[PDB]
């Protein structure tokens, strides 16, 4: 028997690709770590996230909540949009309250003590490596101890599309699904697929 | 605008050693690639300004989209190179004109070729020093190609590109300082390379990563497609156990697929209530892999705790993950010299063909037939690290 060609497929394009690889992190960690959550912004690449989020469980749910860092206040159509997205998404969004003073102690902070709180082991940041150059020689696993520090030893080589998620008692990790894609990749991405966006459009 | 909707993905490793010009190289990438005014000078004081640390650029063209694995080309790095290598379609390998294939230019051909790399470009940079003389470069290219013979590395296109990265000659143009060269310029090899490397469309491999239960009465198995192309009705077998069902329906967000092929995120129907975990491989019935506990695998060794056999440590191949250990050492390859050598213990950095022994078998393929479903990492049982890539030899 004479084996399947290519030319029966539709060819992968750089967004299909990105958006594979990314559903398939998403599926990795909610395969190996007991409570995630995907830190969702009210921003554009939180917003493609979700989307992946979803595509990655249909047509199940997402297995984990979604979370807010809330500061005092950002603006008034972020609010409004996010408040809208979780009534049409039947969602479970969390938000959590308790530029250089407010956003260590609101967002920093908060954004620790929310992962303590609630004892989560896996947090899902939109980060791209792209959006700053340090980010260059970040990994897709940023992983944390206890008293949730990052060091150095501690971080594992990712060598293909296996990813190592062996996490010890009180350990958790930041996985960062958009870590490959690029700025013009997300725009794109947002155009194509129609994903609903807050009007302001400069980087929230 | 318009036409950048519809581009491929290639991944690009560079290969060579301080002052080879790769820092020039890339920043000419980078900046070339933008001009459809030397600010290309502030690119390169960017890039030029103990760690697993790979860098990771991006750029693109209206053809393609591009990333750039980068990684020093001392032996301490290689670790750091094989990382960088194992998603890589392609590799430059970066020589200086005055003095050839080097000790590192056999080095980071051998890892480039070791961790599956379909196609290599020798960039014989600093041709605008010795006066664009074919001689050196016809000389170059006859010892590269010497060397390729003597390892088997064959890789589906082999390039050599007379440059100049600081002058800009055959880089994105081509260049008239060199009449004697019909090849085509980097860049031109680059957006027009067949990334159909994925040649695996003849071998269906179906790693299951996640068991969707949503409902009582969906039961879905999702995962990527490491290789082959599944259709709706295909009668399948999980390589575990043998046994065997049809595909009920292929699940996505958009809906319904009547086929999937490779690098796809799909979810899996099943005809039969067949027992299906995470780990398990689904395959067509009428094509089916080796299944067994033991295997020869080449072994690049990662941690700065050496590795010794009969030492238990956790084996995950992609979703499959067995606990084993390493029966025993066949060989050490020295990376500087390509040959084969009798050890007891293989070192940070250190490459070897090992016998592996796992607790329970698994469905498998020589990484040379499946990028994916041969490959493995070796993982730490204390310490939870990641301290080896093996990629199997069947
Ligand atoms: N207050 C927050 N609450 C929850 N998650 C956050 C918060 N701030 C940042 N994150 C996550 O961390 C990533 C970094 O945020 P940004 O770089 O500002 O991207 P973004 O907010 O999604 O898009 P912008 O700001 O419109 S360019 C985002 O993808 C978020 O998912
Ligand atoms: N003449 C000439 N000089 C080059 C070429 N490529 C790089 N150089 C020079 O070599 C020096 C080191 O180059 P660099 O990119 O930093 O090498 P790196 O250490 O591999 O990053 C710089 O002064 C470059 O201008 C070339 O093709 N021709
Ligand atoms: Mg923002
Ligand atoms: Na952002």
């Amino acid at each position: 028997l004479v084996p399947r060609g290519s030319h029966m497929v539709d060819k992968l394009t750089h967004l299909k690709q990105l958006e594979a690889e990314s559903i398939h992190i998403i599926r990795e960690v909610a395969a190996e770590f007991d409570n995630p959550v995907m830190l969702y912004s009210i921003g554009k690449d939180s917003a493609v996230m979700l989307h992946l989020a979803r595509k990655a469980f249909f047509p199940g749910k997402l297995p984990f909540p979604v979370m807010h860092v809330d500061t005092r206040w950002k603006f008034q159509e972020m609010y409004r949009f996010r408040d809208q997205m979780v009534e049409e998404m039947g969602l479970d969004l969390i938000t959590h309250i308790n530029s250089a003073k407010h956003t260590d102690i609101m967002k920093t902070e908060g954004l620790k003590q929310a992962l303590d709180k609630h004892g989560f082991d896996a947090a899902f940041g939109g980060a791209r490596r792209d959006e700053e150059k340090s980010r260059a020689k970040e990994r897709v696993y940023s992983f944390r101890d206890s008293k949730h520090r990052w060091d150095p030893k501690n971080q594992r080589p990712e060598l293909w599309n296996v990813y190592n998620g062996n996490v010890n008692k009180g350990e958790s990790i930041r996985v960062f699904p958009l870590s490959n894609w690029t700025e013009l990749d997300i725009w794109q991405y947002i155009y194509l697929e129609g994903i609903p966006i807050v009007p302001l459009y400069f980087a929230a | 605008l318009g036409q950048h909707e519809r581009k491929e993905m290639l991944r690009f490793l560079t290969c060579g050693n301080v002052d080879d010009g790769k820092s020039t190289l890339i920043g000419r990438l980078l900046h070339d690639s933008k001009m459809i005014g030397d600010d290309l000078a502030l690119l390169v004081d960017g890039l030029q300004a103990i760690t697993i640390d790979v860098a990771y650029r991006y750029f693109s063209t209206a053809k393609r989209k591009f990333i750039i694995a980068d990684t020093p080309g001392h032996e301490q790095y290689t670790r750091n190179m094989a990382t960088g290598a194992s998603t890589c379609d392609l590799a430059i390998i970066l020589v200086d004109a005055r003095y050839g294939v080097q000790t590192q230019t056999r080095r980071h051909s051998y890892i480039a070729s070791l961790l599956g790399i379909k196609h290599i470009v020798v960039a014989i940079n600093k041709m605008d020093l010795n006066g664009f003389d074919e001689r050196v470069f016809e000389s170059i290219k006859a010892d590269y190609l010497k060397f390729a013979e003597g390892i088997a590395f064959k890789p589906t296109t082999m390039a050599f590109v007379p440059m100049s990265a600081l002058k800009g000659d055959n880089v994105v143009n081509k260049s008239e300082r060199s009449p004697w060269y019909a090849g085509q310029s980097l860049m031109e090899i680059l957006e027009t390379v067949e990334i159909a490397s994925d040649r695996n469309y003849t071998d269906l491999r179906f790693p299951v990563q996640y068991v969707n239960r949503p409902n009582l009465n969906f039961r879905g198995f999702a995962g990527t497609l490491a290789s082959g192309i599944v259709h709706k009705g295909d009668e399948i077998v999980v390589l575990p156990s043998g046994k065997s069902s049809r595909v009920k329906s292929i699940v996505t967000f958009e809906g319904e697929l009547e086929q999937a092929g490779p690098g796809q995120a799909v979810t899996l129907t099943m005809e039969d209530e067949i027992d299906i975990s995470r780990g398990d491989l689904l395959v067509h019935a009428d094509n089916v892999p080796q299944v067994s506990d033991a295997f020869d695998a080449m072994l690049v060794w990662m941690a700065e705790e050496p590795m010794l056999p009969g030492k238990k440590y956790d084996i995950k191949r992609a979703t499959s993950y067995v606990p084993g250990s390493i029966a025993s050492i066949t060989h050490r390859v020295d990376v500087n010299t390509l040959e084969e050598g009798p050890a007891s213990s293989l070192q940070l950095n250190e490459i070897g063909r090992v016998k592996v022994s796992l607790d329970a078998p698994i469905a498998l393929d020589g990484y040379s037939s499946n990028r994916t479903t041969g490959a493995f990492i070796v993982i730490d049982r204390l310490t939870n690290g990641t301290v080896a890539a093996g990629m199997i030899i069947a």
